RNA sequence: CGUGAAAUUGUUGAAAGGGAAGGGCAUUUGAUCAGACAGGCCAGCAUCAGUUUUGGUGGCA
RNA sequence: GACGUAAGUCAAGGAUGCUGGCAUAAUGGUUAUAUGCCGCCCGUCUUGAAACACGGACCAAGGAGUCUAACGUCUAUGCGAGUGUUUGGGUGUAAAACCCAUACGCGUAAUGAAAGUGAACGUAGGUUGGGGCCUCGCAAGAGGUGCACAAUCGACCGAU
RNA sequence: ACUAAUCGAACCAUCUAGUAGCUGGUUCCUGCCGAAGUUUCCCUCAGGAUAGCAGAAGCUCGUAUCAGUUUUAUGAGGUAAAGCGAAUGAUUAGAGGUUCCGGGGUCACCUUGACCUAUUCUCAAACUUUAAAUAUGUAAGAAGUCCUUGUUACUUAAUUGAACGUGGACAUUUGAAUGAAGAGCUUUUAGUGGGCCAUUUUUGGUAAGCAGAACUGGCGAUGCGGGAUGAACCGAACGUAGAGUUAAGGUGCCGGAAUACACGCUCAUCAGACACCACAAAAGGUGUUAGUUCAUCUAGACAGCCGGACGGUGGCCAUGGAAGUCGGAAUCCGCUAAGGAGUGUGUAACAACUCACCGGCCGAAUGAACUAGCCCUGAAAAUGGAUGGCGCUCAAGCGUGUUACCUAUACUCUACCGUCAGGGUUGAUAUGAUGCCCUGACGAGUAGGCAGGCGUGGAGGUCAGUGACGAAGC
RNA sequence: GAAAUCUCCAGUAGAACAAAAGGGUAAAAGCCCCCUUGAUUUUGAUUUUCAGUGUGAAUACAAACCAUGAAAGUGUGGCC
RNA sequence: AAGCGUUCAUAGCGACAUUGCUUUUUGAUUCUUCGAUGUCGGCUCUUCCUAUCAUACCGAAGCAGAAUUCGGUAAGCGUUGGAUUGUUCACCCACUAAUAGGGAACGUGAGCUGGGUUUAGACCGUCGUGAGACAGGUUAGUUUUACCCUACUGAUGAAU
RNA sequence: GGUUGCGGCCAUAUCUACCAGAAAGCACCGUUUCCCGUCCGAUCAACUGUAGUUAAGCUGGUAAGAGCCUGACCGAGUAGUGUAGUGGGUGACCAUACGCGAAACUCAGGUGCUGCAAUCU
């Protein structure tokens, strides 16, 4: 009858890509991890243990434990009417850093640079970061830029 | 018509006056409604909230619980408050001498604070005494060290107390509580 | 879809830092206001360029009204408009006073001829002729003869009142 | 007598009438399934550095 | 054989009735009925306020 | 708020002024009827009832979540580390009311199958919050203390 | 079969009010809130437990940990599309080379099959190098950032790190937008656990008012205006009223509101007036309208029906007889402004009638293949009947455009009722503090929950209540 | 001999990996050889199904004892 | 419209394909009815449809005449008597102008009949250990009520 | 800048064909007593850098090279798709409005870059 194990329906999924398949490269093996790090779930095919579930793919967690080859990572399930906390045994292959957390760790950087420039003068230096505005008003000139265009085409069979 | 965002008409979920029909406690009531809306102290509005409370709402407090507060820094010589029962305690055996305001005082603790040097007062001299609550220190019992908060939450793995009428070996230590029997919660 | 306008709208590209100053495109567009002017200025310039409304922008809006509104014209009408089946190419040829008076009766008659709706109409070109004989349909040229003239024959009189106590007449 | 198999219609409309609530995060974490090695050892360091400060603060 | 309901019935009176009857809103007609003179009833006009509707005309871009 | 030099006035935090008729079935209410429009027979099961589903010819009277043992939550009341007089006894204006000894029930200790053992390193701990209170402040705030409660790491007791 | 109108186990009484997951019924009012037909498990499938949805009690606090939403940044996915001179698997067609079991054919072969090489046609739910849209994870800070140094039995070659800290610095633009109706938390319990319908995606099936899924919106549980009529469609959700404005739909009349204005199309001896929806197709029509492409024509084009129908010639075989018209074969020019081995009608066959081809008569446009609007053919069912009806034809039909107008329990304003929330109010509040008053918002509802009240029998108290001068009842 | 043993060249896996199908694997996860018993002990934690119950299966550890290897490391049954 | 039709696609036919209609077949569905809408056939009687068998008037033909075939208007009017079978269906005899097809709750059981199906008796064959089973055969087997309303057929009748 | 060792990303690095390479290094090469492994000092092990060679490996260059990589107002705002209508059409389906938006195709460019240490006319 019906089929729910482990990994069905996992057969794109756990795919490796295009003419990268074979041997893990040792980039992911010098990462390191540390409680807090934000991590992003990606289970690679060719590492059977330590392996996420089908629904873990593509989540984004924190690592709350640090073992020898593998992360502890926290992924809130909703599960019903609520989000429950998951805990995940994860070796270092099937998670990467999420590069969200970087940018942020740099704009919280340049935050400070900003402020501590404007400490000595020139206070209200815009931290906040602000949506696309409305364009403002300008001059476009025809120089060079006579406009000319035709009207719609009419139908041809083109076959 | 109107896409309505939240419930219409929901009462507040809190005690706008108590439930009990003692005469004297809706005096106190009367009296700290007064307190409460001619006076700026939030003590006075915490106290009006705390008047309309039920029985669990005020557990006792024990002279003991009373003495370990007016130990802390600088309190040895407030006016506690107990918006409840301030019940004995034997195991203490040094009392301090302080001023308590209570609703209510057993035998045992009238004997010991005044004993001790102590005062006890009702709610309506402390109002005298104290109108905007200067110098006073609210205390309030243990609330979930009550019998029937043991089996709120009853469930797998979550440790809590079974609704049982008779316990022992025989009754519910078995299929379900140990691994030799099946499984453990 | 009121009595319609002939608005001059010009849009460009966003201004790039490789490239700024784009090519600066125009349109005539007819259309009942300058709302619908710029939606049919977007619709025609995604079938001919890589851009839409998000990409680019509007630069000019401008009524073009009649250079002589007041004088009777002979208009060659260009159009492309999508039938129950397929798409044809079709040439009216309209007399009247201006522009959008012209193109407000070939609306009017693609929908009653062909039940070509609106939205199912490009209007391909209007370009008035010039000089008489290079006319070509003859439901036009016929009003293009020497000392015209016709009758009206069975007038039909509008009674403001119910009932008439005459029994009236159709004469012109 | 065929009745109807499975359907999750009505079950969002459900799910929500409530509002799905987030886990309540907390500062101090539970250090349930954190590696035993560590955890012996932090109840070492904690135990030290609360004697610091009472030996300094006092 | 205390009182003496209703269903159902007789008489009298009133009303209406082209293949049901009954009902809701509003009013006509007929019948019947309560209160108020130390303001009660129904209205008319003027000057205003609130909400609107329908015109006339003026000055600007 | 407006006008007025001011007094004061005004269309400015909601109608006043003047005048007539009647003072009774005139207005109104109730009822019958007529007219315009609308209105399918209730109860029930059902996804769906006016149904060619079922019960109901009519009327009166009777007619269906009660009591008890034990118990969960919540609330009120008394007393409170205790509490519960009413099995009994005393007494009585006599099935009432009033009074009371010793036990017993539950609670104040848990854990283990059991033999058994049995709850303070510390200001009954540390950390993060926490109402209220105190001190300094015109205040905003800052500092101190922080009950209940929430999270966490410990300590103690029983089992292994 | 019969065994007292009783027989596939009589009658009587008791156990017995036997049990029933099954049927029926389950009695006053108003106010507030308000569902489910789904998860898992069960000798479970007409049932129950469990979780969910709902009510009530609230509690801790007082604008926040937040959000059925977006942006910014960073992930994830393998469907729509696309691809097959890219892999796998199908698949059409020839080319060129080649050598072996393949071709009789050297004893090295125009007239060969595989195989290889470069091309070519078409495809895939269980194919794929690519690869969207929609949907989906995370982050956007005081639980933060930076500096210095403290603990450890972990860890390091080593305070090197790890985690947690001491002390110090940073503030309303504190680290996007919008909103926030208070926010968080707990206990307890009802009903429900038969679903159905619509758009879109989608499975089986020829299909179904069929059976089964996904997301959402609804009906159930819901009246109101509109679709004549209808559970679900459109519009809009509902206290009691007044006034105004509208939605969807309409304005010949029934019927409130223009037999309005404007441009066209259609004439049906079955017109048409169908969102859902209550049907119609391929194929056709010198009906009528509009259009596309090609050609001819004022040097007088098409037609009108005026004149010539030519040499070998009665063209060869043969047909009883075929001579321009039975067939095989033919189709040469002697050629003319002009007449074919004739467009047809014909005779035994010729002959003859009559035309493409050409003018002594014209005079303006013509011919062909098509494209799609309306109308028509295709178009047959049973009681008499249905654009709703009457009727309507430069419409009261169809297509389109512009205004004016009509009216929902919808929107705006006001009043009144109730509910909820936030408040005021004690030195006579000029005695109702669960009272009086101010302010704002809100009002649908089955199953169900809660609250405030009405009524009946009897009981304690009170009104030294009513009453034979009339209680109760009717 | 189209073919029985030997030799070389090409060969991205078109093979093999117990058993269905999918995924994964080339100095390997396939073949051969050597050693071996980690298919062991004691608990908690986690993932899937899910009520966040049970069972089955699996994941990362911790505290032991071992196997192997020069070593890093790997190993708590079967590449998933 | 490839072909048949001596030649000739369309007098009459018509392959390979393809578009429909009907609801008198049978499937498919399970919406209504299980506090029951009397389940086959026939007889009787009325009406309706047209996809016309005859009859009326026509058009076409490979229509000389005769007889036929195809097609139109057309449901006005008719469409039978019998052997066998419970039969619907079928087959045959025979007459005739013709023996066309259907609907009306597969029209019509308070109209009938009861041959059939379809209770209980009984026999046979096969199957089953058996009780028994068989859309297998065979035989016997209670057909209720209108006096109400409407409809219909007839009959009176107030008021002008 | 060449070369070597250990690498990072893992074809712009691969593949095919043909040419160059001083110096150094790498390499082929020479030998079999010991440790070691074989049917076979071919591989593997050891020994001498000696008797020699850039022939190969390696490196780089050459190719209207195959492949790969990058970009393109190249195709294409096309296919597709979210939302909306009492839109069209008997229908299959299609158009429009507010948004998002490909792949193939065609062109153009390119054919490794770089880290640590050591070494070189
Ligand atoms: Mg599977
Ligand atoms: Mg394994
Ligand atoms: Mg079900
Ligand atoms: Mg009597
Ligand atoms: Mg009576
Ligand atoms: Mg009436
Ligand atoms: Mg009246
Ligand atoms: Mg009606
Ligand atoms: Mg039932
Ligand atoms: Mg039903
Ligand atoms: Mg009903
Ligand atoms: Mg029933
Ligand atoms: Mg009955
Ligand atoms: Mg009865
Ligand atoms: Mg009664
Ligand atoms: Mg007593
Ligand atoms: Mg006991
Ligand atoms: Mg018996
Ligand atoms: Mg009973
Ligand atoms: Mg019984
Ligand atoms: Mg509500
Ligand atoms: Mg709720
Ligand atoms: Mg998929
Ligand atoms: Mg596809
Ligand atoms: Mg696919
Ligand atoms: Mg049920
Ligand atoms: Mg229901
Ligand atoms: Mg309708
Ligand atoms: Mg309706
Ligand atoms: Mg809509
Ligand atoms: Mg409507
Ligand atoms: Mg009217
Ligand atoms: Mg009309
Ligand atoms: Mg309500
Ligand atoms: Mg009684
Ligand atoms: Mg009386
Ligand atoms: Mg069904
Ligand atoms: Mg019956
Ligand atoms: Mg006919
Ligand atoms: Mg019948
Ligand atoms: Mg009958
Ligand atoms: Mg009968
Ligand atoms: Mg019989
Ligand atoms: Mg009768
Ligand atoms: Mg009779
Ligand atoms: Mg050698």
């Amino acid at each position: 009858g019906k089929s729910h194990g482990y990994r069905s329906r996992t057969r794109y999924m756990f795919q490796r890509d295009f003419r990268k398949h074979g041997a893990v490269h040792l980039s992911t093996y010098l990462k390191v991890y540390k409680v807090g790090d934000i991590v992003d779930i990606k289970a690679n095919g060719s590492i059977q243990k330590g392996m996420p579930h089908k629904f873990y793919q593509g989540k984004t967690g924190v690592v709350y434990n640090v073992t020898k080859s593998s992360v502890g990572v926290i992924i809130n399930k909703m599960v019903g009417n609520r989000y429950l906390e998951k805990r995940l045994n994860l070796r270092v292959e099937h998670i990467k850093h999420s590069k969200c957390r970087q940018e942020f760790l740099e704009r919280v950087k340049a935050n400070a640079a900003k402020r501590a420039e404007a400490k000595a003068q020139g206070v209200a230096v815009q931290l906040k970061r602000q949506p696309a505005q409305p364009r403002e008003s300008r001059i476009v000139s025809t120089e060079g830029n006579v406009p000319q265009t035709l009207a719609p085409v009419p139908y041809e069979t083109f076959i | 018509g109107i896409d309505h965002t939240s419930k219409q008409h929901k009462r507040s979920g809190h005690r706008t006056a108590p439930k009990s029909d003692n005469v004297y406690l809706k005096l106190l009531v009367k009296l700290y409604t007064f307190l409460a809306r001619r006076t700026d102290a939030p003590f006075n509005k915490v106290v009006l909230k705390a008047l309309f409370l039920s029985k669990i709402n005020r557990p006792p407090v024990s002279v003991s619980r009373i003495a370990r507060a007016l130990k802390q820094e600088g309190a040895a010589n407030k006016t506690v408050v107990v918006v409840g029962t301030v019940t004995d305690d034997a195991r203490i055996f040094e009392f301090p001498k302080t001023t308590v305001a209570a609703l209510r005082f057993t035998a045992g603790a009238r004997a010991k604070i005044v004993k001790a040097g102590g005062e006890c007062i009702t709610l309506d001299q402390l109002a005298v005494r104290a109108p905007k609550g200067q110098n006073t220190l609210i205390l309030r019992g243990p609330r979930n060290s009550r019998e029937a908060v043991r089996h709120f939450g009853m469930g797998p793995h979550k440790g809590k107390a079974p609704r049982i009428l008779s316990t022992g070996r025989k009754f519910e230590r078995a299929r379900g509580r140990r691994r030799s029997k099946g499984f453990k919660v | 879809m009121a009595h319609f306008k002939e608005y001059q709208v010009i849009g460009r590209r966003l201004p790039t830092e490789s490239v700024p100053e784009p090519k600066l495109f125009r349109m005539r567009i007819f259309a009942s206001n300058e709302v619908i002017a710029k939606s049919r200025y977007w619709y025609f310039l995604q079938k001919l360029h890589k851009v839409k409304k998000a990409s680019g922008e509007i630069v000019s809006i401008n009524q073009i009204n009649e250079a002589h509104p007041t004088k009777v014209k002979n208009f060659g009408v260009w159009v492309r408009y999508d039938s129950r089946s397929g798409t044809h190419n079709m040439y009216k040829e309209i007399r009247d006073v201006s522009r959008v008076a012209a193109v407000e009766t070939l609306y009017q008659d693609m929908a009653a001829r062909h039940r070509a709706r609106f939205r199912s109409i490009h209007i391909l070109k209007v370009a008035e002729i010039e000089k008489t004989a290079d006319v070509k349909r003859q439901y036009v040229k016929q009003f293009l003869t020497k000392d015209l003239k016709f009758p009206l024959p069975h007038r039909v009189q509008k009674s403001t009142k119910t009932f008439s106590y005459k029994r009236p007449s159709t004469f012109y | 007598a065929k009745s109807k198999n499975h359907t999750a219609h009505n079950q969002t409309r459900k799910a929500h009438r409530n509002g799905i609530k987030k886990p309540k995060t907390y500062k101090y974490p539970s250090l349930k399934g954190v590696d035993p090695k560590f955890r012996r050892n932090h109840k070492h360091a904690l135990h030290g550095t609360a004697k610091a400060l009472a030996a300094a603060k006092k």
